[PDB]
């Protein structure tokens, strides 16, 4: 953006398609599990039993509790 | 869920334009889906993009800066637009069929082209010409060399 | 617009004769050629334009909540530099206190 | 992953920045016509001259041809756009 490099697409302005960039780019990756469940002992892990068997809980309760919250999307 | 003009579907909005039957003017999350007529092309992403951009809805007033409208005629001239008469005496040069025609009144537009817009829309002045020329019945156009 | 040189007053436009006859409530007219042919005006991108930032671009510098980068400045080789962003386009402006500007703006 | 640290950082920021500009050009350029509007299927530079080379950009040759006799229209657009 300093360099005057982002070129929106035909439809969006500058501000919309950087605004996009930005969200896509602040995504967790996949491999965010993998510092997770090596501190988890699955077998013995009481939140991580909760979670992964739907008794309570999903993967982005665990990620936002352990690893980070992330960007916060409003609308 | 997106509450920006065009796709507005934040809260009941969509479930209240359902319910209530509003009309295609009230609808704030209209949607189209529209397939090729080929079967055969519509593998092509490429192919598929240039049809959406070429479908997509451009005006002469998205493509403005600013416009004047004169009361002057021509075969006078607002003070601060004297020094266009030079591009205009070009433009009647270039355009030998298109001198201007024996029922020229007063009244006339001139309206600066944005040239951002035209960059990122990929407009060309000669799309400009053409689609209010072969549009417009009881004009004259003349444009700046582009 | 045209004011009526006897009283204070705005004088309507009225074309009749092929031209502007400029006419008072006090009856006089002027005829007024050349410099009153726009009628009508409107600018489709305001909110965007150069005199909108004006006063705020001149008071960036100075600004102690705006934003700075790391950057030389070519003017007075100041380290840092003001870091704007203004309309829809994220047009990016680099100022300076000095008055440098980074050609835009 | 543990090994990344061993590509050599000059050679991949100039690999990057070559990338980078050609991925910007041919996505200015994937419907936008440098000689104007749109018509991008396969004539002229409003997509190719020829092949697949809209977003490939890894057979080198031909997204190299037409960078280099496009590229000063693709400067003076952006010089115009940012301003
Ligand atoms: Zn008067
Ligand atoms: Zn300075």
């Amino acid at each position: 953006l300093l360099h005057g490099d982002i070129m929106p697409p035909i439809g969006l302005t500058t501000h919309d398609f950087y605004e996009k960039l930005q969200l896509n780019a602040l995504k967790f990756p996949d491999r965010i599990l993998k510092p997770i469940m090596n501190s988890i002992n699955p077998e013995t892990n009481g939140l991580f039993q909760m979670v992964a068997t739907g008794a309570k809980g999903s993967n982005p309760n665990m990620i936002h509790i352990m690893a980070g919250i992330g960007q916060i999307e409003i609308n | 869920r997106s509450v920006a003009g065009g796709t507005n579907k934040s809260g009941i909005v969509r479930p209240q334009e359902i319910f209530s039957a509003k009309p295609v003017e009230a609808e704030q999350s209209s949607e189209m889906l529209l397939r090729l007529k080929n079967p055969e092309v519509e593998t092509n992403k490429t192919y598929a993009q240039e049809i959406a951009n070429s479908i997509e809805l451009i005006t002469f007033e998205r493509l403005i800066l600013q416009w004047h409208l004169l009361y002057e005629t021509y075969s006078v001239m607002y003070p601060d637009f004297a020094s266009d008469v030079e591009w205009m005496t070009d433009f009647l040069e270039n355009h030998p069929l298109l001198q201007p025609p024996e029922d020229i009144a007063n009244w006339c537009i001139r309206l600066e082209l944005n040239k951002t817009t035209m960059i990122l829309k990929s407009i060309s002045l000669e799309s400009i010409i053409n689609s209010l020329r072969a549009k417009h019945p009881n004009t004259y156009i003349m444009h700046s060399v582009e | 617009m045209k004011i009526c040189k006897a009283c204070s007053s705005c004088m309507v436009r009225t074309y009749v004769d092929g031209n502007i006859i400029f006419r008072c409530s006090c009856g006089e007219s002027v005829q007024g050629d050349s410099q009153n042919l726009l009628v009508s005006s409107k600018v489709y991108h305001t909110g965007e334009m150069e005199d909108k930032y004006k006063i705020f671009i001149k008071n960036a510098p100075f600004d102690p909540t705006n934003c700075q980068i790391k950057k030389d400045c070519p003017n007075c080789h100041l380290d840092y530099l003001t870091q704007i962003c203004i309309g829809s386009q994220k047009i990016i402006i680099l100022v300076c206190r000095c008055g440098y500007m980074s050609n835009r703006g | 992953q543990h090994e990344v640290g061993q590509l050599n950082i000059k050679k991949v920021q100039t690999a990057l920045k070559a990338s980078l500009e050609f991925n910007t050009f041919y996505a200015f350029y994937e419907s936008r016509c440098p000689k104007g509007g749109l018509h991008d299927f396969q004539d002229k530079k409003c997509v190719k001259c020829g092949l697949f080379t809209y977003i490939i950009y890894d057979h080198l040759s031909q997204p190299e041809l037409v960078h280099d006799y496009y590229n000063n229209y693709k400067d003076q657009y952006d010089k115009e756009k940012m301003s």
